[PDB]
């Protein structure tokens, strides 16, 4: 038997291989069993409000016109060049929640075939998908995102496709790191969704549920040193001599104005969103702390107009720390 | 054997020819269409336009496509058959560029009844334009458009119409970025006419409003500290030139490149818009305020009997400013709230 | 039976093909094209190009797709039959990038007569590409060029020409971002000349006009409100040091700031544009108002009658300098305005 | 004789000739001879060190299997279509990022055979390709961008390339430049590149760009020569005098501060140090100069035979600061005009 | 004899030769050697941590169906066109985020076939990289950005990968990066990468990339020097002067908190901290102590017999800080340039 034989009549257009026809027409539903290798991860555009994969989907099912001669006993494993993955069935299969998707292909196609014994065909396709997940940028700097990933069928109904996930280990990565966020390698939920459309039937669905916690170790430093250096520069105005009249009002004024810009700037990286976001009740806190201590220094210039107005420094300068301090508390324990 | 069957159906021995319309030179063959919005967003005024991922779906009847072999009557077929069959044209006018979507196969459905009647939905992704209005830009009232519009054949042949019951239906759980999608969808009939002939159309109208929340947050509530500050500098004795003259000059820079920063993020429009009417008012009252202060300084420096016409002028002043900023906050909130808009 | 039909015209039957135009080797075949322009915009000074989206027709007469079955001559056909007829060659001289269009199915429309005449419509979106003369930005009016011209047949086989009637349609409702539409247009010949042979070549132009009711709003009247509070301190008596010196600084910072932002705004040019006019003109009065501070801050510090000379010298600098801000405005927009 | 028919025995399923094998198989190279035509140049950027072209590539060879005697005129014309069926010279650009060809309304090529067996083919393209700049003297420098055609499938001992006798580059009239100068002349080298594999065949054009200072000047260096002739004014003015100093001295730091910094920011970045850098370092130096002059001189005054002195030094630095700023002009412009 | 009749018997119809079969199968596996030549490089962009090759990726491997006898010569050199109907291996690489060929006026394709079965095939190819970066020394980095080759259709068990045995890794000469440098050694190792449906063969090739701090050194730590060579002003500045201190110390905490927030914007968001963040931290918090040492002498001053107390302080402030600062200079670079960092 020559070697191309096997797969000459096995499948081809000389054999009665409609690949036009699913596995057990007008029968028992197929199955497909799906899990999925992620091989990169990243580029989570807050802005966009989507995130890019890198995955090697793969997927197996059962086709009985596709079984192996009995005394052909040369292993399970038959692997078969990609080029002839077009002239079999394949199942319908497309991401829900997806943007832009493509396949990879640089000096082949990037498809692996196998034909086990009994009839099982593996198919592994590598694919990078830009999925979409709406973030709840409720508490910005310390939130914990939920991005998932629904696959889902489109030409079946229920009635013949069906998918589910591996009985072990459907999802697999190998040390992903990622240059703002910790993705939990044990805490990938996952559940099925069986979306229903009006005017048209049931469709499988089954989806992948990650979890992103973000980390405050950049926004910490570049968003809470320079603010909290500038109410203390604005602070050190109180132990100047009410008598210069002329310095102490640059301090303030300096003070607001840099939390001003801090605020502003600091907005260009955020989608628009409706809420209010802890950073910005961070900033206005503190650009009403530094108002306040310029109008507290407008309220001593007008009693100076000595006695009363050292009395009002001192119980100023006493006062504000305390408060800042017990705000700083409160603000840290409600969002911990 | 199926594959007979689709063999005398559609296949080489049906005599079947998709080059050839239902019903030729007949009644023209008419089409209920609808669709379904999967996705929304990106609504962006620099650019006016909008994308969208829909189904769309199309139903009609063709007489070559009936069958008896099968006694059930909804019967399921490949996406790849349908390439076999008569298929209507059907391309969306005011569409900037669209693309289909091919992962892991060509995303088609396909359906074919006893009667004859066939459904195929196939999934897209649409980057429509609509022109906007931006009379009063923070809280404007958008209506954005999709026109389906056949090509190919005239009126005589192919008509186009809306579905009876649910035409437009929306994938629950959507949210808009920043806009709100209010529940109701105006569905109308453009016919548009050529010279070549009377083509079909169809139309369908989103209503968008949008919300302030984050404009409020961004620029109003800086504007308002800024003239605060701008205010402080009164009750600042005018004997301490250097400390009143500091503030005049440092508000007025912040105001106006907050207002420059403001404005560089939006389209070249002829008309006024709401935020550059505030940005203004808050602009010119930062300056009156600054020109006070140097009118104050003028009537104090003429040389007794005139610091305390310096004194009244400056009491006069503070008292007086706020009140204006309160009647002009209160007259231009009321104004584009209540009548302008939202009428 | 209608296959047949189509099978006999055009199909593998029917002996027709499609690599040889109609009447080879004789009288070249013309065409006569005309246009539908559905949209317009995003016209950008800094790359020199804008977006159309048109719904470019021809038309040809051949005598191989003559028929005699139907009495009906306007007859429709399918737009993948496209395929299996002669089509002339048609691409843009001037254009950076196109593409066709298909959603659903290609956009393409086909439509022969009795007679032989062929009607083909097919969707297009084009990048094409203008360069722009700025000598008078705020109110410049450009003429934007769209070329059709044939490749790959010299003028001795194919030839195009405009439709004599309505050549060139607007769609209804059709509005620019921030330009205006003249309602004429220019049609033009070109016939290219290049090594190869003599190539036919058509030319259509579009007339635009800028409106500067944005650039009012946010430059000239922010300017003028500028120069304008920088008088204020000719009429402060110059014993008020810090009140003149805090009307000085702002006006010339605030000046500065509308000149680096009017001057980032647009392109890189090598002349100068009348925005930069306008902008140093003001930038320069605001300077020199500063200077004339200081030059009476001067004269009153010399250190009897020195007083009187500044006063003398503050009042004929407030007395002259609107009129010579007047002379200048209204020069500038009179020869800007009728005489550029 | 149809011209269906001679087509078919020309080069058609009947004919016999494959596009498969190269004319004269292993026997002499062949030799083309390729021209080009620039439809449009521009979009010559820094940050990316890349530049767009649109030629109309042309070549020409001679093949003996495309002889015919049918026809008795030498100059026939085919459709772009049958360029799939006769053997094409492999061409790839070697410095290129990313090309594409161009598809509207049909394929843009151009094919024609002559009696002898000449052939020639022209086809459009786009190109983006790549040439590192030095900017050792940014707003002065002149720039020589590469493109090279290149054989990849052929070794020399098959396929050569060589230029055109007579105008092998030739530009469209009225092409112009965003922002550079054409010259010209444009050099025509050899490559003949040594690989692994073998030795394979080369060609190599030189276009020479040069920077204009119109914009460049008028955006930067006149307003450097305002804010240090108003730093200026200032010495000339009364000691006693303090606010207008003060003010001259404010408000010339703030505006060339303001100026200075937006200059090195559209540019990449670079190991070696710019003529833009140097002068806004050396203008920035002086106003800051400046400033410290008087608060040096405001020092000496609040130290009688004292007056004498802060005056004399103040004249001094008033005399001596256009010399020097003087001399430094002339130093920079005539080496970065001369020597560099 | 004649050419086509030749190709024809050799891979053509007549052939008997399929395309869809590996050589000798069912038997060892078919090695495959392979060596690449980079044409370019550059664009490396922190922001997405990716950089753009351009290689000649070359391929060598025998199977005994392309043997032929007619032509006495050994090299044969075919059209690019011919490549779809003989084998071909499979071969991806697993860090890019895309990669297209590239197609001029033709594929960009080379084929050669040996008398005794072995093939050359060489495909032009257009890469962009993906490689995770370490910012722990900005300014002073050394970076290993990394290339893999892998077979994805077959396991180990059919194809096997091995790099050339000499010039393995070719740079076009005159080849230059416009930040970098590319050192003149090359890592070659095995990855050979595991997965549940098999063992797949893989090829790795490393490059070392160190950054030039010229660029950085003048638009960084020149300014830092001026602001904190004029910070020391302050403390000779007389305490009468209270405004002019006081304007001077706002207007340099001004400076450094502008040039710091400049500094980050232009990098990835990184949780750990960087050296110019270090060096940009402690430059403002040397700033803000010479102000609150301002503030607190004037303080001091007013509270005969005081006066003295605030010029000594002021004195020892004045030689102190210089002192300390030089110390934190030479002590921070020499920690940064020798030993805690980069020399390998
Ligand atoms: C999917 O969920 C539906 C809920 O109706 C259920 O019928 C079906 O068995 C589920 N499939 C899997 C694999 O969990
Ligand atoms: C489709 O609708 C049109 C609407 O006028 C009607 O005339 C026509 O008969 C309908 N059906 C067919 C099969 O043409
Ligand atoms: C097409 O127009 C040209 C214009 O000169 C004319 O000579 C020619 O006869 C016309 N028609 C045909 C069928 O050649
Ligand atoms: C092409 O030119 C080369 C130049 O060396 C010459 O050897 C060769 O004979 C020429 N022509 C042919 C058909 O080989
Ligand atoms: C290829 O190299 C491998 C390396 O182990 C060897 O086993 C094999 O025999 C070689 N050749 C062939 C034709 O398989």
């Amino acid at each position: 038997v020559p070697a191309n034989s096997t797969s000459n009549i096995l499948n081809r257009l000389l054999v009665s291989y409609d690949p036009r026809i699913r596995p057990n027409f007008k029968g028992i539903p197929v199955d497909v069993v799906v899990n999925i290798f992620i091989n990169s991860f990243g580029s989570i555009q807050e802005t966009t409000m989507d995130y890019r994969v890198n995955i090697f989907l793969r997927q197996k099912w059962n086709d009985p016109r596709l079984k192996l001669p009995s005394d052909f006993r040369g292993s399970d494993a038959l692997t078969v060049d990609p080029t002839m993955y077009k002239c079999l069935w394949k199942p319908d299969l497309f991401f829900a929640n997806e943007k832009s998707a493509n396949f990879h292909d640089v000096t082949q196609e990037n498809i692996l075939l196998f034909i086990f014994r009994d009839g099982d065909v593996l198919v592994s396709m590598r694919l990078s998908i830009t999925l979409s997940c709406p973030l709840d940028l409720t508490l910005f700097p310390m939130d914990t995102q939920r991005c998932k990933m629904q696959l889902e069928s489109f030409g079946y109904t229920t009635d013949d496709l069906r998918f589910i996930w591996q009985s072990g280990d459907p999802v697999q990565l190998e040390k992903i790191a990622l240059p703002q966020f910790d993705i939990k390698k044990e805490d990938i939920e996952y559940g099925n969704c069986t979306k229903y459309y009006k005017g048209t039937g049931y469709y499988t669905c089954v989806e992948v549920i990650f979890t992103l916690r973000r980390q405050v170790g950049f926004y910490m430093m570049g968003v809470y040193a320079p603010t909290l250096l500038i109410v203390v520069l604005s602070w050190l105005s109180f132990w100047i001599n009410p008598d210069a009249s002329a310095a102490r009002v640059p301090l303030g004024i300096f003070s607001v104005l840099s939390l001003a810009s801090e605020c502003t700037t600091l907005a260009a990286e955020l989608p628009k969103v409706s809420y209010v976001k802890a950073l910005d009740v961070w900033l206005i806190a503190c650009l009403l702390f530094g108002f306040a201590s310029l109008v507290e220094y407008a309220v001593v210039q007008v009693m100076l107009n000595p006695t009363a107005a050292k009395r009002i420094d001192l119980y100023a300068r006493a006062l504000f720390p305390f408060c800042f301090l017990f705000f700083n508390v409160i603000y840290w324990s409600i969002y911990l | 054997s199926p594959s007979d069957f689709l063999d005398k159906l559609m296949g080489r021995t049906s005599g079947y020819d998709a080059r050839i319309r239902p019903n030729f030179k007949g009644p023209p063959v008419n089409v209920t269409c609808n669709i379904f919005i999967n996705s929304f967003g990106s609504i962006a005024e620099t650019t006016m336009d909008y994308r969208v991922n829909i189904f769309l779906r199309q139903k009609w009847n063709d007489p070559r496509l009936a069958y008896s072999e099968y006694p059930d009557d909804s019967l399921d077929l490949d996406p790849s058959m349908l390439d076999s069959i008569w298929k209507p044209d059907l391309f969306f006018a005011n569409e900037k560029g669209a693309n289909f979507h091919e992962v892991t196969t060509d995303n088609k459905l396909l359906r074919i009844f006893k009667n004859g009647n066939v459904l195929y939905s196939i999934r897209l992704t649409l980057t429509l334009s609509c022109p906007m209005d931006l009379k009063n830009f923070p809280m404007d009232v958008q209506t954005c458009i999709m026109q389906l519009e056949s090509f190919g054949y005239t009126m005589n042949d192919l008509i186009f119409e809306w579905q009876d019951e649910a035409p437009v239906q929306v994938a629950e759980g959507l949210t808009l970025p920043q806009f709100l999608l209010k529940e109701e969808k105006d569905l109308r009939y453009c016919t548009k006419h050529y010279n070549t002939g009377k083509f079909t159309c169809i139309e369908v109208r989103f209503h968008l409003e949008r919300q302030m929340g984050y404009y409020l947050i961004q620029m109003y509530i800086p504007s308002l500290l800024i003239v605060i500050l701008s205010w402080v500098s009164f009750w600042i004795n005018m004997d301490a030139a250097p400390a009143r003259v500091a503030l005049g000059i440092t508000t007025v820079l912040t105001m106006t490149t907050q207002s420059s920063g403001s404005r560089a993020s939006l389209p070249k429009v002829s008309y006024v818009k709401a935020i550059d009417i505030w940005m203004a008012v808050c602009l010119l009252f930062v300056f009156s305020a600054l020109l006070e202060y140097a009118a104050v300084n003028f009537v104090s420096r003429q040389h007794k009997v005139f610091i305390d016409r310096a004194k009244k002028i400056d009491t006069i002043s503070r008292a007086c400013f706020p009140l204006a900023f309160l009647i002009f906050n209160i007259f231009y909130w009321v104004i584009y709230k209540i009548l302008r808009h939202e009428d």
